RNA sequence: CUAUCUAGCGAAACCACAGCCAAGGGAACGGGCUUGGCAGAAUCAGCGGGGAAAGAAGACCCUGUUGAGCUUGACUCUAGU
RNA sequence: AGAACUGGUACGGACAAGGGGAAUCUGACUGUCUAAUUAAAACAUAGCAUUGCGAUGGUCAGAAAGUGAUGUUGACGCAAU
RNA sequence: GUGAACAGCCUCUAGUUGAUAGAAUAAUGUAGAUAAGGGAAGUCGGCAAAAUAGAUCCGUAACUUCGGGAUAAGGAUUGGC
RNA sequence: CGUGGAGGUCAGUGACGAAGCCUAGACCGUAAGGUCGGGUCGAACGGCCUCUAGUGCAGAUCUUGGUGGUAGUAGCAAAUAUUCAAAUGAGAACUUUGAAGACUGAAGUGGGGAAAGGUUCCACGUCAACAGCAGUUGGACGUGGGUUAGUCGAUCCUAAGA
RNA sequence: AUAUUGGCGAGAGACCGAUAGCGAACAAGUACAGUGAUGGAAAGAUGAAAAGAACUUUGAAAAGAGAGUGAAAAAGUACGUGAAAUUGUUGAAAGGGAAGGGCAUUUGAUCAGACA
């Protein structure tokens, strides 16, 4: 139950974590940086809209040769994408963080995501077959996700 | 549930192939309990299952 | 071809199980095992197969009788009952 | 017409079907870890076809 | 084949007996490190040579 | 039907370090050195000029007190006869 | 097999289905081989010709044997071309 | 069933609906096509494509080992009632 | 200067924390490297005088192992093709039932075999992995069931041969 | 008297300490490939004792967050210590077609001598 870099008080903050989750990693980093610093109402409206094909997630770093879309225009960048598996794997953790927020007296009127990060999990390997009889590797890139919610104050 | 046992059995109990058995779309809470073979003859006589008739290949133009 | 279309024709066996050594080595078209020549008398022992002597040498398997001679020497090969 | 199931012998001698699920999950996770680390090695030393062709002459 | 001998059916009985997981109370023994069953095989991957 | 865009899954070649050019000398055709002209983030689809790009090319030529296939009235032998 | 009939002169109405001709090199023809770059004018082939040999023999194998192949053969035959 | 046909095409008994999908219709592609006029002027070279085709009747030359060449070349026809 | 061991010495240091590990914290030595403070950590370890050696790495198309960039990119395009309603389900382009639409078109995408495979056959339960997407489904996963011969085969003959 | 890298029983080491030592400290000549002769791996360390997490809550469940065990979850079976390449977070800073380096100094961070 060790978390990453947390600059908040650990008396007014609930926590959430998902380990060894088999989603992509380069998508979960982008989605988990789309929401860093948002309220837990507008964040969930956002992560309901991304599946509903408005307000795309911007791909900042892990973004080479992807296609351009218009809906990244509200975030400044022009490369945007809608990862519907990583949104479904993050929204469960936001819902879990709300249910841990309601078990400490933290009211849901002022919560926001303070510390959110992904991590390259142990790879889960498979094989694929190329020409001339050569086995190359073919692996999945799972992610650990850590997420601490806390309430804004003065 | 999953009636792929019963649609296999209903060709062996009737004599027509697999593609001609019409199961019932409304009584799947009852057909799914007819696991063994000798309950399917209690259902063909009940009319839960019906052998569909042979699709016509007429020869009249010939 | 000489590769993949000529690997499909491999179905009829040319080795079957041996009755002395028990591995799939009894040739059938001339009836002679290759890990120990079965219609011959002595097992196929070799000095250039120095690792192969360890795969079938003594001390390997059960030794239903040869792990008692060491103990049975030490009591003089004695007979008769134990005691009262 | 049975008073014996699969579970009847094993509920007495040790294991229990709730702890059996906490054993069956651990073997399939450890089978993954022993089949991951073999594919972490064989993919490097498998393209060494010792009788290759290199099918481009003229 | 389906017209097999008895030397093959003597061996496939042991091949059908040696295809099961490790018994679950083995791991509850005291000095037992046997986590999975390593010699376990199935017919898709490793053909036994007979 | 590809390609393009999206959901999911997602390897490899290659890789000192990285990439704007012209003249200059120079291992005799610089991405770097030296004078110059210049120079604005992240970039997507194409492209085949360059990277003397990438490959278990086909090469012609030589040295080695390096072999092998083969041929003879080479040397030295030998089965057979 | 035949005749009148009728049409947007269609008519093996899709499917299925020979391109043809005059000359030259080379191989007679049918066939076979370089599986995974060469299907040929190469090889094979029938035809023609030569040589050895009458059996205690011709040709050839075997380390040797009281051992073998041609030989369940004998010149209209076997062997080597 | 058409058809000479076990061709091709469609259909019955029997079986399957498996092969990642959605939107869009740019370049370049892989596959399948078409074209005014000219007809090899392309290119080492008619490479590739188009043409001819099934059946009946007429009609068939050099040469020839008299067996062939030969479906030679060149013409006309084809439905339904 | 340093490393692995060995003989002395420091009546050395140490669970009140020994080695190791990290630190754009400090000091010493021109350096080889030594010493201290902090965090982690939990059982051994140094100095000096000597002895001994499988003793010092950037390379060897180095060996073994691990991970990059390339990169969410190449792509996942032969075999004509899928659609609607309902059902269990947390969830259904993918499971099942119905309804349509098709295709294989009797040298079949049918019904049985021989080699070879070996329990995949079939039911119940289940989805961490596999089915290069999915999944409640499966040739996968867990546990049990199943092969009945006087005649059909082998056994009995002989070929080429051994 | 002599020999003995095999079998059996012992005793020791200025040897190696898991990429070393036999190929094998471990269900090793096993798993695995090959028709076959033969070829042949990887893989040791929770804690003193499992005291392996009762109970509550969110979730369909995998698990999460509390609570509890523990001297220690910075020891939770993926379990001593946990290095580097490599990666996420936050912080500091910088950036007109590379980045790094040398000499001097401004600025920003930190350390300092006591001369108490
Ligand atoms: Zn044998």
């Amino acid at each position: 139950a060790r978390y990453g870099a947390t600059s908040t008080n650990p008396a007014k903050s609930a926590s959430a974590r998902g380990s060894y989750l088999r989603v992509s990693f380069k998508n979960t980093r982008e989605t988990a940086q789309a929401i860093n610093g948002w309220e837990l109402t507008k964040a969930q409206k956002y992560l309901e809209q991304v599946l509903d094909h408005q307000r795309a997630i911007p791909f900042r770093r892990f973004n080479s040769s992807i296609g351009r879309t218009a809906q990244g225009k509200e975030f400044g960048v022009t490369k945007a994408r809608w990862p519907a598996k990583s949104v479904k794997f993050v929204q469960g953790l936001l819902q879990n963080a709300a249910a841990n927020a309601e078990a400490k007296g933290l009211d849901a009127t002022k919560l926001y995501v303070s510390h959110i990060q992904v991590n390259q999990a142990p790879k889960q390997r498979r094989r694929t077959y190329r020409a001339h009889g050569r086995i190359n590797k073919y692996e999945s890139s799972p992610s650990h996700i850590e997420l601490v919610v806390t309430e804004k104050e003065e | 549930a999953n009636l792929r046992t019963q649609k296999r059995l209903a060709a062996s109990v009737v004599g027509v192939g697999k593609r001609k058995v019409w199961l019932d779309p409304n009584e799947t809470s009852e057909i799914a309990q007819a696991n063994s073979r000798n309950a399917i003859r209690k259902l063909v006589k009940n009319g839960t299952i019906v052998k569909k008739a042979v699709t016509v290949h007429s020869k009249s133009r010939t | 071809g000489k590769g993949t279309p000529s690997f499909g024709k491999r179905h009829n066996k040319s080795h079957t199980l041996c009755n002395r050594c028990g591995r799939r080595s009894f040739h059938v078209q001339k009836k002679t095992c290759s890990s120990c020549g079965y219609p011959a008398a002595k097992t196929r022992s070799y000095n250039w197969g120095a690792k192969a002597k360890r795969r079938h040498t003594t001390g390997t398997g059960r030794m239903r009788y040869l792990k008692h001679v060491s103990r049975r020497f030490k009591n003089g090969f004695q007979t008769g009952s134990a005691s009262k | 017409r049975r008073t014996i199931t699969a579970a009847d012998r094993r509920m007495v001698s040790g294991v229990t079907e709730k702890q059996y699920k906490k054993g069956m999950k651990k073997m399939q996770q450890l089978e993954k870890n022993a089949i991951n680390t073999q594919i972490r090695r064989e993919i490097k030393r498998v393209n060494f076809q010792t009788h290759y062709r290199d099918e481009l002459l003229q | 084949a389906a017209q097999k001998s008895f030397r093959i059916k003597q061996k496939m009985a042991k091949a059908k007996k040696q295809n099961r997981p490790l018994p679950q109370w083995i791991r509850l023994r005291t000095n037992n490190t046997i986590r999975y069953n390593a010699k376990r095989r199935n017919w898709r991957r490793t053909k036994m040579n007979i």
